[PDB]
């Protein structure tokens, strides 16, 4: 395709980061294609999905979510500078995840899967949305790992070698882990 | 200032929020600061020495604008920034880094973390917008360091480490904010 | 589950605006709902048995994001859009059909009329920008029909056929909502 | 034209619709020829007029009206979702309509007309406004049309030739008609 | 024109802010009219006898939409324009002006100092955008003449004058908002 | 410039003013080389040099302003339709200045050089901050001037020429004077 037959009916999501338990849909620009729908340009849905046992390892968002359970059970922990603070979403359960606060989504143990609808309202960059990861990933490595060796000596009081160690990582599996136990 | 004030009067930079031997930060917001909340802006005052270094942090959502007064900064924002990616790809991650000289100005955006190398003896005035709320996260020193407050089992989860091995990782800074970056 | 939980602590869905035997449509606002005031945003359930049809209507300010979650959602959405085609007869009539399936996103535009027909056991979800002071009114149905309030004299000036006959043609549903989609 | 270097002088609409009980013209995008006026992109200066013993047939409306009386006196109707809310307008008056509230102007007998500014403040489209005429008619038949027959059909619970029989016709006298007066 | 009756309902032309026999002005701010706020909109009634001069000044914040409803007009507006002119002495003084009649519309930008000339018995409406807070100041006659205010030294070492000379032809105006304009 | 897509360090300014006595200088818009800075878009950033004993004529600020001083201290007048209101600055006082609002600064009777920066928040034409001054230029008159010779005459009450001085000089040194002695 690519300008819209004018079009308010939609179907593709594209491939943020899936695996053997897990999911990562960021449905397109809305404004990508139509002009038409111009008052929703500074937001964008995500739709990402899991089997049982396992978890999205932190990261933050740079943008507000709204967070959605369609489908499944789920456990949110959010992590502040002073204490992380513990959800449970269930059917229809809905939470906003306010932008820069690193946190982490559980689907607890049983049999069905885990749905959810998150949805960005964007604030940094319309359109953009850049989850960040703390993990050194088959894909991506993590943030910490573009600082100069100096800064991450003097930062940590540890060695290159120390932190590199705790640092990147073959993340063999990546994002969507499971629940060890 | 003003036999005559009720309207704007003059602010100036009072107590901070950051204090010890290797610098200090000041800022005030809007929450504070009627002035400043109309118009949704933040400022603060960075103060530093030489071989100081000012933590990797971010804000949550001010998008900071930092402004060289009197001293040399090694800068160092990170960053994933396009969308036009879209299936994973194209996203890369960038380390921008700079020094900064006397009327050099350097952005900071909301989401992206930062470290600042302060050369010699430092001064920095910063203008932060849509400073309501703003939060602003450490990912290493002891306090308000977020890396910190993930739990072990997630924690030896997320990193090639082991839950105390990197609970050592990040007990090792006996510090806050501000440190020392002896070269090396 | 969290007893001592609270602020931007959850949120699910009590009473619904409609309750029938064909379906039920609940709704969260702005105006009720602490974190959805500055996000400006309204949340909504879709429950529909296989064979009703939302009435035909619009909203008046909130676009509706419609996402498919379970079932065949059968949809008609009337438009014409943009302010370059104008003279009048330019931007004409333009229907807008289609059939939902699972995970299927539609978008409802603010002025539009829309009608939905449940192709098959439905559940949709609702997500709409712009809540503050929307409402709905039904073009169709019995309920906060409006066209029912226009007057007599009105009407038939305003419509082919009679005051009385315009008049009657929407005593017809015994219903306000969710009717019965059979066809013709 | 639209390339219009330096003014904040404006002259020239559109004619939306004239017949001689009234038209209705519709300003150009303060922007379409200026850069200047660029903090003006959604609003739009309606220029509104009938002839006494007058009728603009009801419709909706996309964006936020505000009517003021130039000249005249009229009736509003304000047709709410279960109501009607009429209003006598002396001239000089204004009201806000607000958007999606269908409305009907009645210029009442007598001598002289009616003229009526209509700023709009648009949302949806910035810059464009939408008119939703119930009413069919030579240029856009019924809203209410575009439908389906099995949708038109319960939607109404009646049959088809006929409630055609009651939704499409003809007004020559179109938008703006003429009472029995 | 309800007994029940009571939401936003319509407004006028209630008590002028400038009335003198040249001139008259009304204004219906955001600060106490409810629709009006939500708009965040103003509205004016100009009411101007032929001869009449509506003295040069300017808007503080709001950007006015004039109408001209009854009469002809002779409007002269002010400006730097475009900084797309990077330039000063490559950022020019532009005059525009017009004897506007009709259904003619000026736009005054919110510091563009604007003055208009009354050709024959006036009437225009206007609409303000930005219209929160707005103050307008005047560049002329003796009430908000914000040249007045500029004291002695200061005013000296603004205009090729001095300081009383000045301040002697500023307070000549006779009168205050609307002035007869009777050439010379 | 020119050209620089992907950057954050802006180290390139414009002067609009410069004399033996003070300058003044403009920064690149925030977005100018890249889109990347949509959000900074509104926003435009000055500086303002003055040496000892200097006066920067009246003038009003088409857009609100942030000030606040780097180095030195001083005096600024804030003309009211009503009066003046006159505040004296030090190392990080700041005020705010709404726009409309007339006003000087001035830098006393001392060797002390003087440094503001000014954070212009544009909101009437976006990314422009535009200055209005009163007194005459070899770099611009003033714009008392643009009025008509009658226009002028009448809100004046004083003949032409009599008006012309106000009006027009060689105001010998531009923006930046020499306050007096």
């Amino acid at each position: 395709a690519q300008n819209n037959p004018y079009l308010f009916r939609s179907n593709k999501f594209l491939t943020l980061f899936k695996n053997q338990h897990g999911s990562l849909r960021l449905l397109q620009r809305f404004n990508e294609d139509t002009e038409k729908l111009e008052n929703l340009r500074d937001y964008r849905v995500l739709e990402y999905c899991s089997k049982p046992n396992t978890l999205l390892l932190p990261h933050h968002s740079d943008s507000d979510l709204l967070v959605l359970v369609l489908e499944g059970q789920a456990i949110l922990v959010l992590v502040n500078p002073d204490g992380r603070d513990t959800y449970k979403l269930d059917q229809g359960d809905a939470i906003k995840i306010q932008a820069g606060t690193p946190f982490y989504l559980i689907n607890p143990d049983n049999n069905q899967n885990l749905r959810i609808l998150k949805f960005a309202i964007t604030f940094r960059r319309p359109g953009t949305v850049e989850d960040f990861f703390l993990s050194s990933t088959k894909r991506l490595p993590s943030y910490l790992s573009a600082f100069s060796k100096n800064f991450l000596e003097a930062s940590y009081d540890s060695p290159y070698d120390e932190i590199e160690q705790t640092l990147l990582q073959e993340e063999q599996e990546g994002v969507i882990v499971k629940m060890p136990k | 200032t003003l036999s005559s004030q009720d309207k704007p009067f003059n602010l100036r930079s009072r107590d901070p929020i950051y204090s010890n031997n290797y610098g200090k930060l000041y800022e005030i917001t809007p929450e504070k600061n009627s002035q400043l909340r109309d118009l949704d802006i933040l400022l603060n005052c960075l103060q530093m020495n030489e071989g100081a270094l000012f933590v990797p942090h971010y804000n949550s959502r001010a998008t900071v604008i930092l402004v060289a007064n009197e001293g040399r900064a090694e800068v160092e924002l990170v960053g994933l920034e396009q969308q036009q990616q879209q299936g994973l790809e194209s996203m890369q991650l960038r380390r921008y880094a700079a020094t900064l000289s006397e009327g050099d100005i350097i952005v900071i955006p909301s989401s992206f973390p930062v470290a600042l190398k302060a050369a010699s003896d430092l001064n920095m005035v910063g203008i932060g917008v849509n400073a309501e709320n703003n939060e602003r996260n450490f990912l290493a020193g002891h306090k308000e360091n977020v890396i910190r407050q993930i739990p072990r089992q997630v924690s030896d989860l997320t990193f090639p480490g082991s839950g105390e091995e990197v609970e050592e990782l990040l007990e090792n800074q006996k510090e806050s904010y501000f440190v020392d970056g002896q070269p090396r």
